[PDB]
RNA sequence: AAACAUCUCAGUAUCGGGAGGAACAGAAAACGCAAUGUGAUGUCGUUAGUAACCGCGAGUGAACGCGAUACAGCCCAAACC
RNA sequence: ACUCGUACGGUCACUGAAUCCUGCCCAGUGCAGGUAUCUGAACACCUCGUACAAGAGGACGAAGGACCUGUCAACGGCGGG
RNA sequence: GCUUUACUGCAGGCUGUCGCUGAGGACUCUCACUCCGGGAGGAGGACACCGAUAGCCGGGCA
């Protein structure tokens, strides 16, 4: 037959890329050399296209000027501070070392100096629980228990915009602009409603998968489809 | 009595043993870190290159090559395949890596033309050869009685037509007897049978 | 809309064009390569074995 | 069917009538340097084997009669024509 | 191959890289009419559809030697300086 | 490529606004987890064999399978008496 | 052209083994190698990656 769409995907044409021309900054932690002394002052909070959720356009003291991922009630006027000595209010980046426990926390990095890649969406938020010399407990928002290097940066508070998700779009056209701002292809079209030759559960008389629908982890591309190496299926027991 | 190179030589028999295995542990941290071709001063294996041909010289240049070591990077098939043609995994190339090497040194030096070549070893993916080459256009090998061959226009190129040295072994044409039927005078003479 | 004649009409979009080097109306303007001699593509003068018989 | 593990007939060997002993022909076992062994390597590689990638035939209903007849005196064996039967038994 | 998978078409078609007026090969870690024998290499004739391969099917397929053509034999590395 | 993205994410699928609802079945097939024991290739190892080698056999045993379990808004099933 | 528990194979995934590969049936370390860091340095570590091979799955493809 014919490449099943994920197939297409990865070729990374235009019709499967993210308008990334189209995108403001790419938010990471600053760098400091050391002291933390590094402050600067919130400028302005603009709309960021690749996360429809607020972030926060900031002034460092030494000069630099740079979009943050900003956390929410973050305002013009207010005054971040970045490094090992930072304040522990929300809005600032420190070491989960320095940050106490029971704080709800955003933007994690996963190893020091990443500038963040934890806990970043809409009203989401990471919870360090676990101190100590060598790892420092944090659960991320899906539910596990991340353990990780206390040197690790962080920044305090819940991500904004929090709540997004409990407007339904209501029309196809509200989805349809949303999709328009990311990567990916949209509408989608169901595979049992396709040809034999574009999907291995296309073709038939009428509509229904050709096997079961659970595949195994060992599939190849062009046939891992459905409900990928399911733990288990439906919602009983 | 000894002579100095036989020390040299006596040494890269077991590249694993002694000193020299920490000179490789050693320097293909620096090589690794290097070019695809890279020109030397001086040659890694002296008794080697002098044994095949170099001379401390002018117009004389040495290059270590580094290769990946493995069979064919090959694309599967796009259209109907018997069977037998339908490989990928187990198909290998034809030509040697140390081959490879030569030419890709060559082509670095489109002026230059390969005098020989030889092994320097590998790690777990690479594979490097120190290729020697020679400057067919400055005096001193035009006047060299032992080199000034390599100047004839029939020698422009001898790496791409095979006229090296691991280019006529690879062609099977080692044995003057048996076994070279399909091999001499050359492979495409011979309907490409060897 | 017929695939025919009624999608003729859209037709006024300049493509290949006299080539600076073999002279032959190839060079595509928009991709800036001869279809016919390679000017853009290769240094080398486009030729294919295929463009006479086997043997010949 | 019966059959006697000792009777008198022919020893072709001998070449005079004695005592012999009937036994199954136990199957020899392969040492795996034939020929066919090392063209079966030789032979096999990407893609189908032509012949080595055959598999096992069948079987007949009823095989043929496989015996080694043994004389008693000169131990010497002999092969003779196998005749089909379910079931072979030696009485004795 | 009266299907077809090994085999065959065929190392063909086609593709990539490159030389010359011709290329390539070439002075034996050869041959092995086993010899008290031959003596670099191409090529032509033959050896021969022979030896060898092969669902031992269809098909595939040399070499030594011999008769010719033309003939040509040398330079490094190292030892010692 | 997704991705200037980070689970309020995005990938893979099924159903197809709302409203009232969505029963029973894990034997087969699929997926997933577990697994005393059984099965389970090659290298290395041991025995025999060979002045070597081919080869025969042993020991060990991964994933996998047997076996057990979970799972149907997973493929699907919901009869005769 | 299409399908599948048709025949035969081929990609791909999983897994053992060998090479890279080092020190003191479970264990520590650091020096290759990998990742994070602008750097200092941090994490990981003889594993992973990659090369080779073996077993299982394998209409994704021929
Ligand atoms: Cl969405
Ligand atoms: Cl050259
Ligand atoms: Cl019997
Ligand atoms: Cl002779
Ligand atoms: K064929
Ligand atoms: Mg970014
Ligand atoms: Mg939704
Ligand atoms: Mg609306
Ligand atoms: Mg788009
Ligand atoms: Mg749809
Ligand atoms: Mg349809
Ligand atoms: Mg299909
Ligand atoms: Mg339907
Ligand atoms: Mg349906
Ligand atoms: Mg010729
Ligand atoms: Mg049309
Ligand atoms: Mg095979
Ligand atoms: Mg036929
Ligand atoms: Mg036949
Ligand atoms: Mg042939
Ligand atoms: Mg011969
Ligand atoms: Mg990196
Ligand atoms: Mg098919
Ligand atoms: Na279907
Ligand atoms: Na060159
Ligand atoms: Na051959
Ligand atoms: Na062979
Ligand atoms: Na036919
Ligand atoms: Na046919
Ligand atoms: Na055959
Ligand atoms: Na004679
Ligand atoms: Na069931
Ligand atoms: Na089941
Ligand atoms: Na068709």
């Amino acid at each position: 037959g014919r490449r099943i769409q994920g197939q297409r995907r990865g070729r990374g044409t235009s019709t499967f890329r993210a308008p990334s021309h189209r995108y403001k900054a790419d938010l990471e932690h600053r760098k400091v050399e050391d002291g933390d002394v590094i402050a600067g002052t919130v400028v302005d909070i603009e709309h960021d296209p690749a996360r429809s959720a607020p972030v926060a356009a900031v002034e460092f003291e030494d000069g630099d000027r740079r979009l943050i991922l900003a956390p929410e009630g973050v305002g013009v006027g207010d005054e971040l501070q970045v490094g090992v000595d930072a304040e522990i209010a929300p809005g600032n980046t420190l070491p989960l070392a320095e940050i106490p426990e029971g704080v709800p926390v955003c933007n994690v990095e996963s190893s020091p100096g990443d500038g963040g890649k934890f806990a970043r969406a809409s009203g989401v938020n990471a919870q360090l629980l676990t101190h100590d010399r060598n790892v420092a407990v944090v659960k991320l928002p899906s539910g596990e228990m991340k353990r990780l290097d206390p040197q690790c940066r962080a920044t305090i508070g819940v991500v904004g915009g929090g709540g997004r998700t409990d407007k339904p779009f209501v029309k196809a056209g509200n989805k349809h602009h949303k999709m328009k701002a990311r990567g990916t292809k949209w509408p989608n079209v169901r595979g049992v409603a396709m040809n034999a030759v574009d999907h291995p559960f296309g073709g038939g008389g009428r509509q229904h998968p050709g096997k079961p629908k659970s595949i195994s982890r060992n599939a190849p591309p062009g046939r891992k489809v459905g409900d990928i190496a399911s733990k288990r299926t439906g919602r009983g027991g | 009595a000894r002579s100095a190179y036989s020390y040299i030589r006596e040494a890269w028999k077991r590249p694993k043993e002694g000193q020299i295995a920490e000179l490789m542990w050693h320097r293909m941290q620096e090589w690794r870190n290097e070019p695809a071709v890279v020109r030397i001063e001086r040659p890694t294996r002296l008794d080697r290159a002098r044994s095949l041909g170099y001379k401390a010289k002018q117009g004389i240049i040495v290059v270590r090559v580094a290769i990946r070591k493995g069979s064919s990077r090959r694309t599967r098939f796009n259209k109907g395949r018997r069977s037998k043609r339908m490989m990928v995994n187990r198909i290998t190339r034809k030509k040697n890596i140390q081959r490879i090497a030569e030419e890709r040194a060559n082509r670095k030096f489109p002026n230059l033309r390969v005098l020989n070549s030889y092994s320097v070893g590998e790690d777990g993916r690479h594979k490097w050869h120190e290729v020697i080459l020679i400057d067919p256009d400055h005096p001193a090998i035009k006047s060299d009685d032992q080199l000034s061959w390599i100047s004839r226009t029939r020698h422009r190129l001898r790496t791409f037509r095979g006229l090296t040295s691991a280019g006529r072994r690879c062609r099977g044409l080692r044995g003057q007897g048996k076994g070279s039927e399909k091999v001499r005078p050359s492979l495409r003479v011979n309907g490409a049978k060897a | 809309t017929g695939a025919g004649t009624p999608s003729q009409g859209k037709k006024n979009t300049t493509t290949h064009t006299k080539c600076r080097r073999c002279g032959e109306k190839s060079y595509h303007t928009k991709k800036k390569v001869c279809s016919s001699c390679g000017f853009g593509k290769s240094a080398k003068r486009r030729d294919y074995e295929w463009q006479s018989k086997a043997g010949e | 069917m019966q059959m006697p593990r000792r009777f008198n007939t022919y020893c072709p060997h001998c070449n005079e009538h004695q005592e012999h002993e009937v036994e199954k022909v136990r199957s020899g076992r392969q040492t795996g340097m034939k020929w066919i062994d090392r063209q079966r390597e030789r032979n096999s590689g990407i893609g189908n084997d032509g012949k080595f990638s055959k598999v096992p035939g069948g079987d007949k209903p009823t095989k043929k009669t496989d015996l080694k007849y043994r004389c008693g005196e000169c131990g010497k064996a002999h092969l003779r024509e196998g005749w089909r039967a379910g079931r072979l038994e030696f009485q004795e």
